[PDB]
C-alpha cells in the first residue's frame, strides 16, 4: 500500500482561481502562521529550573 | 587601602560581566554536538543563562568541542581557536574531545583535543547528557568568577 | 509565564517616554508656557520678529494685549 | 536648555535599543516554548547591561592588514546617523521641526548605505566583499520602492511636514485610506533594515548592532506616525506621547514576530519580489493616489 | 561677485584641471566630471536663488538629472573596458592613435 | 558675524575639490567627493535652498556617488547681497519647481524621453555580444 | 544653529563611545599573536539610479497639486510615471531582471 | 471577445499582480476625465488666496467692482460652504 502526497490538481473555476489570487494579495497563509506563532507564545515554556530543578532519571 | 579596593570591585564588575555573558561557538563534530542542541532546547534553555546559540567565530567567548577530532580536522580547529579574541575558553566534551575516548588507539583521530588547544572544563562522558554539559557551564562561570586580573596587575 | 516579558519592554516604553515629553515640557519652560511658535513660509517669521520687537524684553512670547493701547 | 533636549533624545534611544535586544530574546523564547534571559537580573533585566560590559571589554580583532581609517569611519557613520534620523520625529512636538522632514529622513536613509559599503571594502576579504555588494543592492532597490510608496502617501498630507501629519489623521488612521501601501511599506521597512525574512547578511561588532536596532525602533516609530494618526489635543501632550510610544513598540513586536514566524528568501527571490511585485503595483497606486485627490476634489491645504 | 562665486568657479577650474590631468584610473575622470558638474548645480543654484527667479528653479533639477544619466554612461562604457583589460587603467586605451 | 560662514563653507569646499582632483586612490577620491557634495549642500541649504540641498543630499550622495562606489569596489563679503521683502505665505522655491508640470511641458517631455532613452541605450551597451 | 549643534553633538557622542570602545581593551596587555565582477549587480545598481532620476522628477508632486492648470498638471505626472512604467517594462521584457 | 475573456481569464490567474496593476493604472488615467468634482478641484485652487488683492481705482464705471468686502458684488463662496 503506497500514499500520494503531492498528487493534487488545483480546480480552474472563477471562484478558486479568486481565492487563490487573493491568498497571493492577502497573504492569508502568513498570517496563519503568524497565529500559530502567537498562539504558541500565550502557552507555558517547558524549561525547568536547573540546577534548582533536575530532569527526571531511571534506576 | 582604597587602592586595592577599587581594584577589587573593578574585577567583580568585570567578571561578573564575563561570566553573565558567555557567547559560545560550537564545534559540532559528531554525536555530542546533538546533546548541545538538547541543551539548548526549551527543557534546558541555555539562553535564559545569557549563553547565547551558535555565536560567530569573531565574537565568540568560549568554544564547546563536542565530537572525535581527527587528524584531517586538527588544523582547522586550531585556526578557529586562533580566530578567537581574548579572554577566551575552550571546554571539553565528551570521551572522544577528553582522551580520543571509543577511537583512541586509531591511526586517523587526535589522542584528546588538548593536544591542539588549552582545555579549561572537560566533561565526561559518552555523551554528557544536556545537564551535564550545563553543569560543566556553569563550572567555567564559577572558574570565571574566581579569577583576578587587576588585583595581579595591582600586586606586580 | 509570557507576563515576564513584559518588565523589560515596561523599561523600553518608560524610555521611549522620555524624548517627546522631556521636548513639549522644554518647549513650555522656553516659551513662558506655550508651544514652541512654529514659523514656517517666512510670514510667521515676520510676526514673530514684530513680536520680539514690540515685547520690549527681546522675547517674542511676551504677549502684548489692549493694555498696551494707552 | 536645547542641548539637555538633544541630550534627552539621544540617552533614552540608546536605553530602549539595550533593552529591545533583552524584549527581542525574550519574545522568540517564549514563542520557542521556552524563556529568555531569566538568571541576570531580577526577570532578565541585568543582561544588556552584561552584554554591553562583556562586548567593551573584549580584545578587538582589527584586520591589522585593512584600512583602519574606513575600520574607524564605519560605525562612526552608521550611528551617528541612526541618532540623526530622530531628531525631526513630532513626538507631538519635533525636536528639529524642518518644514520638509520627509525628504531629511529619506537622504539620511539613503546615506545609510555607506557604512555597509565601507565595512565590506575594509573587511579585507573577498566573500564579505561579495556579501556587502549583495547587501548594498537590496538596500538601494528597496529604498527605491520606500520613496515612491512616501511620495504617494504624502500626496494626501498636502507637504512632507511630519508634524502635518497629525493634522491630516486628526478623524481617520492613513492605514484606511491606503492599506496596500502601507503593506508595501512594512515589506519594504523589513527589508530595509535587513530583519527576517530579508535577513541574508567588540566594540564596533556592538555599534553596528546598536546601529541597526536603532533603525529598526526609528523605522517602526515613522510606520506608526505615518499610517496610525494618533489624535494630539494640544493642552495634555502625554497622550499623544503615550499613544505614539504604544504603537511604535506594537510595530516594533510586531518585527519580532514575523522573524520569529517564516524562513527567508533567497538574494535572487527577494530581487524579483521587490522589482516584479512591488513595483509595478507602486507605479499603479502612485498613479491612483495622484488621480484620486482631483477625480473627487479632496486636495490637501498647504501649498 | 562675491568671494562664494569666486570659490565654486574656482572649484570647477580645480576639477577641469584634475580631469585634464589623467593619471591613471578612468574613474577618477568620471569623478571629476562628477566634481564639475557639482560645482556647476551650485553655482547655478547660487545666482538662481539669489535673483529670486522663481521659474528658474527647476533648472538645477533638470541639469543634475541628465548630468546623473551620462554618469550612467559613463559607468558602462567603463565596465565594458575592464572586460576586455581586466582593469581600468587609462594607458590600456591605445589601440587608436593618430 | 560667525567668521564669514559662508566664505568657510566655500573654503572647505575648494578644500575638498583639490583633495579628490589629485586622484588618489579613486575609493579615496570618492571619499573625498562625498565630502565636498555634503559641503556643497551645506552650503545650498544655508543660503535658503532647502529643497535643492536636499535634492542634492539626497540623488546625488544616496544614489549616484553611492552606484560609482559601488561599481569601484567591484574592480581591484556675503550677507551683503541678501533681499530685503518676504515671500508671502508660501516658499518661493517649491512654488517655482512645482511650477514644471504646469509651466514646463516641454522640459517634462524631453527630460523623460532622454531617461527612457537611456534605460534603451545602458541595457544595449551592457549587452555585450 | 541647532540642526549643526545636534550633529555635531551625534557625532561627537558616536566617535567617543567608539573610541573608549576601542580604547578599553587595548590597556590590558594580552597575547596579541577577486576577478569574477557579476554584471548584473552593475546592471541592478545602474536601474536603481535610473529609477532614482525618475524619482527625482516625481517629488515636486505634493506642490504640483495647486496649481489652477489641473488637467496640465494631472497629465504631465501621469506621463511621467507611465514613462517609469515602460522603463520597467522594456527592463523585463529585454531580460533585465534576472539571475 | 472569447480569446480576450480568455486571456483575462488566464492572467488573473498565475499573474494577478501585473493584472491589479493595469487595472489601477487604467482607472487612474481614465477616472478624471469622467468624474465631474474635477471641476470643483479646479475651482477650490482658484479661491485660495495667496496674495494681496490689490484695489482697483474707481472711475464711477465699475458697477460689478464692489466698494467693500460686505457688499453683494463680486465672487462668492457659498458653493464651498455647502461641499
Ligand atoms: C553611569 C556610568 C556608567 C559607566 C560604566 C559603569 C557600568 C554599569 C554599572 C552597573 C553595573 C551592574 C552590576 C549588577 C551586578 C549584580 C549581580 C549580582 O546578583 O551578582 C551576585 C553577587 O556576585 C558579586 O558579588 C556581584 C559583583 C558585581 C560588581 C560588584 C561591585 C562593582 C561596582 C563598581 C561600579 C563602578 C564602575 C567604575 C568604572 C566604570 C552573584 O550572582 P551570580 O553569581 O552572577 O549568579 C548566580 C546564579 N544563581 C544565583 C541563580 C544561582
Ligand atoms: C504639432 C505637430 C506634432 C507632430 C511632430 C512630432 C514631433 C515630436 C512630438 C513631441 C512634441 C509635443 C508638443 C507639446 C508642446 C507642449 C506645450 C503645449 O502643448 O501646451 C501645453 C499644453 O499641455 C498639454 O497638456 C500637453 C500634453 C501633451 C503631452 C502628453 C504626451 C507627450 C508624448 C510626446 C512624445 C514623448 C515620447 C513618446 C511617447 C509616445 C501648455 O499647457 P497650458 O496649461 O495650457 O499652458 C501653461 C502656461 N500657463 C501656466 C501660463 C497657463
Ligand atoms: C547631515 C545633514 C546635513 C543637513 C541637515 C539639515 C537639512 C535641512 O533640511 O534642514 C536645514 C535647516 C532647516 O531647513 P527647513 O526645513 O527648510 O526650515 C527652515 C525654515 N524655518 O535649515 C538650515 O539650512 C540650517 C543648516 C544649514 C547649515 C549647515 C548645513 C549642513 C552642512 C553639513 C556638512 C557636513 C557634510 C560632510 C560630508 C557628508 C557625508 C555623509
Ligand atoms: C549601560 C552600561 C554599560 C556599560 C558600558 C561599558 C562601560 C565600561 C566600564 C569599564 C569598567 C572597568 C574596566 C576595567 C577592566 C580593564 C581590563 C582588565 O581586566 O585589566 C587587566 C590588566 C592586567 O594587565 P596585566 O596583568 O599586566 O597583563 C599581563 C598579561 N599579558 O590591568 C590593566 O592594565 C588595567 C589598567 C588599570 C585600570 C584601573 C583604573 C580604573 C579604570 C576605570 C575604567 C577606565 C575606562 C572607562
Ligand atoms: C476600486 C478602486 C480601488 C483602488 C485600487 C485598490 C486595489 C487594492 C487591491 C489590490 C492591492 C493589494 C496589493 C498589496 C500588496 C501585494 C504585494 C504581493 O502580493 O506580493 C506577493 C508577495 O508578497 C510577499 O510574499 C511578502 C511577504 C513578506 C514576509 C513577511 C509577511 C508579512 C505579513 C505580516 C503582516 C503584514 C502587515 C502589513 C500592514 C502593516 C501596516 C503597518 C506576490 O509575490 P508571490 O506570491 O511570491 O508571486 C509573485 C510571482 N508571480
Ligand atoms: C494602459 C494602462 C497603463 C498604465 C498602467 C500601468 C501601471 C504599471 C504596470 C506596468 C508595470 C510594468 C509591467 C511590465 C510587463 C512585463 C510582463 C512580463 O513580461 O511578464 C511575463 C508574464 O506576464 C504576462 O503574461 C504579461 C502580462 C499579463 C497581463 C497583465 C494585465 C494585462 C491587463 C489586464 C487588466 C486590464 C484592465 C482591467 C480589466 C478589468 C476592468 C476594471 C513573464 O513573466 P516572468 O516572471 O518573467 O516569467 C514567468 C516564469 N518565471
Ligand atoms: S563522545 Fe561518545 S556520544 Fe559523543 S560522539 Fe563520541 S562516542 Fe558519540
Amino acid at each position: 500500500t503506497y500514499k500520494f502526497v503531492n498528487m493534487r490538481e488545483p480546480s480552474m473555476d472563477m471562484k478558486s482561481v479568486t481565492d487563490r489570487a487573493a491568498q497571493t494579495l492577502l497573504w492569508t497563509e502568513l498570517v496563519r502562521g503568524l497565529g500559530m506563532t502567537l498562539s504558541y507564545l500565550f502557552r507555558e515554556p517547558a524549561t525547568i529550573n536547573y540546577p534548582f530543578e533536575k530532569g527526571p532519571l531511571s534506576p | 587601602s582604597r587602592g586595592e579596593y577599587v581594584v577589587a570591585k573593578l574585577d567583580d564588575l568585570v567578571n561578573w560581566a564575563r561570566r553573565s555573558s558567555l557567547w559560545p561557538m560550537t564545534f559540532g563534530l559528531a554525536c555530542c554536538a546533538v546533546e548541545m542542541m538538547h541543551m539548548a532546547a526549551p527543557r534546558y534553555d541555555m539562553d535564559r543563562f545569557g549563553v547565547v546559540f551558535r555565536a560567530s567565530p569573531r565574537q565568540s567567548d568560549v568554544m564547546i568541542v563536542a565530537g572525535t577530532l581527527t587528524n584531517k580536522m586538527a588544523p582547522a580547529l586550531r585556526k578557529v581557536y586562533d580566530q578567537m579574541p581574548e579572554p577566551r575558553y575552550v571546554v571539553s566534551m565528551g570521551s572522544c574531545a577528553n582522551g580520543g575516548g571509543y577511537y583512541h588507539y586509531s591511526y586517523s583521530v587526535v589522542r584528546g583535543c588538548d593536544r591542539i588547544v588549552p582545555v579549561d572544563i572537560y566533561v565526561p562522558g559518552c555523551p554528557p547528557t544536556a545537564e551535564a554539559l550545563l553543569y560543566g557551564i556553569l563550572q567555567l562561570q564559577r572558574k570565571i568568577k574566581r579569577e583576578k586580573r587587576l588585583r595581579i596587575w595591582y600586586r606586580r | 509565564m509570557w507576563f515576564e516579558i513584559l518588565p523589560g519592554i515596561a523599561v523600553m516604553a518608560a524610555c521611549l517616554f522620555i524624548p517627546g515629553m522631556a521636548t513639549a515640557h522644554i518647549h513650555k519652560f522656553t516659551n513662558g508656557g506655550k508651544e514652541k511658535r512654529v514659523a514656517h513660509f517666512s510670514y510667521q517669521w515676520n510676526l514673530m520678529e514684530r513680536d520680539r520687537r514690540i515685547s520690549g524684553v527681546n522675547r517674542y512670547h511676551v504677549t502684548k494685549g489692549l493694555e498696551n493701547i494707552d | 536648555m536645547f542641548m539637555i533636549n538633544i541630550l534627552s533624545l539621544i540617552i533614552p534611544i540608546l536605553l530602549a535599543v539595550a533593552f529591545l535586544t533583552l524584549v527581542e530574546r525574550k519574545v522568540l523564547g517564549y514563542m520557542q516554548l521556552r524563556k529568555g534571559p531569566n538568571v541576570v537580573g531580577p526577570y532578565g533585566l541585568l543582561q544588556p547591561i552584561a552584554d554591553a560590559l562583556k562586548l567593551f571589554t573584549k580584545e578587538p580583532l582589527r584586520p591589522a592588514t585593512s584600512s583602519i581609517s574606513m575600520f574607524i569611519i564605519a560605525p562612526i557613520l552608521a550611528l551617528s546617523l541612526a541618532l540623526t534620523m530622530w531628531v525631526p520625529l513630532p513626538m507631538p512636538y519635533p525636536l528639529i521641526n524642518m518644514n520638509l522632514g520627509v525628504l531629511f529622513m529619506l537622504a539620511m536613509s539613503s546615506l545609510a548605505v555607506y557604512s555597509i559599503l565601507w565595512s565590506g571594502w575594509a573587511s579585507n576579504s573577498k566573500y564579505a566583499l561579495i556579501g556587502a555588494l549583495r547587501a548594498v543592492a537590496q538596500t538601494i532597490s528597496y529604498e527605491v520602492t520606500l520613496a515612491i510608496i512616501l511620495l504617494s502617501v504624502l500626496l494626501m498630507n498636502g507637504s512632507y511636514t511630519l508634524s502635518t501629519l497629525i493634522t491630516t489623521q486628526e478623524h481617520i488612521w492613513m492605514i484606511f485610506t491606503s492599506w496596500p501601501l502601507a503593506m508595501m511599506w512594512f515589506i519594504s521597512t523589513l527589508a530595509e533594515t535587513n530583519r527576517a525574512p530579508f535577513d541574508l547578511t567588540a566594540g564596533p561588532f556592538a555599534m553596528f548592532f546598536m546601529a541597526e536596532y536603532a533603525n529598526i525602533i526609528m523605522m517602526n516609530a515613522f510606520t506608526a506616525i505615518l499610517f496610525l494618526g494618533a489624535s494630539h489635543d494640544p493642552h495634555t501632550p502625554e497622550l499623544y506621547t503615550i499613544n505614539f510610544v504604544l504603537k511604535t513598540l506594537a510595530l516594533t513586536i510586531t518585527f519580532l514576530w514575523i522573524r520569529a514566524s517564516y524562513p527567508r528568501f533567497r538574494y535572487d527571490q527577494l530581487m524579483h519580489l521587490l522589482w516584479k511585485s512591488f513595483l509595478p503595483l507602486t507605479l499603479a497606486l502612485c498613479m491612483w493616489h495622484i488621480s484620486l485627490p482631483i477625480m473627487t476634489a479632496s486636495i490637501p491645504p498647504q501649498s | 561677485m562675491p568671494l562664494v562665486y569666486m570659490n565654486i568657479i574656482m572649484a570647477f577650474a580645480i576639477a577641469l584641471a584634475g580631469l585634464l590631468m589623467y593619471r591613471s584610473h578612468l574613474m577618477s575622470s568620471l569623478l571629476c566630471l562628477e566634481g564639475m558638474m557639482l560645482s556647476l548645480f551650485i553655482m547655478s543654484t547660487l545666482i538662481i536663488l539669489n535673483t529670486h527667479f522663481t521659474l528658474a528653479n527647476m533648472m538645477p533639477i533638470i541639469l543634475l538629472v541628465f548630468a546623473a544619466c551620462e554618469a550612467a554612461l559613463g559607468l558602462s562604457l567603463l565596465v565594458m573596458v575592464s572586460n576586455t583589460y581586466g582593469t581600468d587603467y587609462v594607458q590600456n586605451l591605445n589601440l587608436l592613435q593618430c | 558675524m560667525t567668521m564669514y560662514i559662508a566664505f568657510i563653507l566655500s573654503t572647505i569646499f575648494v578644500i575638498g575639490f583639490v583633495g579628490f582632483s589629485s586622484k588618489p586612490s579613486p575609493i579615496y577620491g570618492g571619499l573625498g567627493l562625498i565630502v565636498s557634495g555634503g559641503v556643497g549642500c551645506g552650503i545650498v541649504l544655508n543660503f535658503g535652498g532647502s529643497f535643492l540641498g536636499l535634492m542634492v543630499f539626497l540623488i546625488y550622495l544616496g544614489g549616484m556617488l553611492v552606484v560609482f562606489g559601488y561599481t569601484t569596489a567591484m574592480a581591484t563679503g556675503d550677507w551683503v547681497i541678501y533681499d530685503t521683502g518676504d515671500s508671502g505665505f508660501f516658499s518661493e522655491e517649491a512654488m517655482g519647481i512645482a511650477a514644471l508640470y504646469s509651466y514646463g511641458t516641454w522640459l517634462v517631455i524631453v527630460t523623460g524621453w532622454s531617461l527612457l532613452i537611456g534605460v534603451v541605450v545602458i541595457m544595449e551597451i551592457t549587452r555585450g555580444n | 544653529m541647532n540642526i549643526m549643534l545636534t550633529l555635531l553633538t551625534n557625532v561627537t557622542l558616536a566617535s567617543l563611545l567608539v573610541l573608549i570602545a576601542f580604547w578599553l581593551p587595548q590597556l590590558n596587555a594580552y597575547s596579541e599573536k577577486r576577478l569574477p565582477f557579476s554584471m548584473k549587480f552593475f546592471l541592478v545598481a545602474i536601474t536603481f539610479l535610473l529609477f532614482d532620476l525618475e524619482i527625482a522628477l516625481l517629488l515636486p508632486l505634493p506642490w504640483a497639486s495647486q496649481t489652477n492648470n489641473l488637467k496640465t498638471m494631472l497629465t504631465m505626472a501621469l506621463f511621467l510615471l507611465i514613462l517609469l512604467a515602460a522603463s520597467l517594462a522594456y527592463e523585463w521584457t529585454q531580460k533585465g531582471l534576472e539571475w | 471577445a472569447g480569446r480576450i475573456a480568455s486571456f483575462l481569464k488566464n492572467a488573473w490567474a498565475k499573474e494577478p499582480v501585473l493584472v491589479a496593476s493595469f487595472a489601477i493604472g487604467g482607472l487612474a488615467i481614465i477616472l478624471p476625465s469622467l468624474s465631474p468634482y474635477t471641476n470643483y478641484a479646479i475651482r477650490i485652487n482658484r479661491a485660495t488666496p495667496y496674495n494681496y488683492p490689490v484695489p482697483l481705482r474707481d472711475d464711477g464705471n465699475m458697477p460689478d467692482v464692489p466698494s467693500h468686502p460686505q457688499d453683494p458684488q463680486g465672487p462668492s463662496l457659498e458653493w464651498l460652504k455647502n461641499l
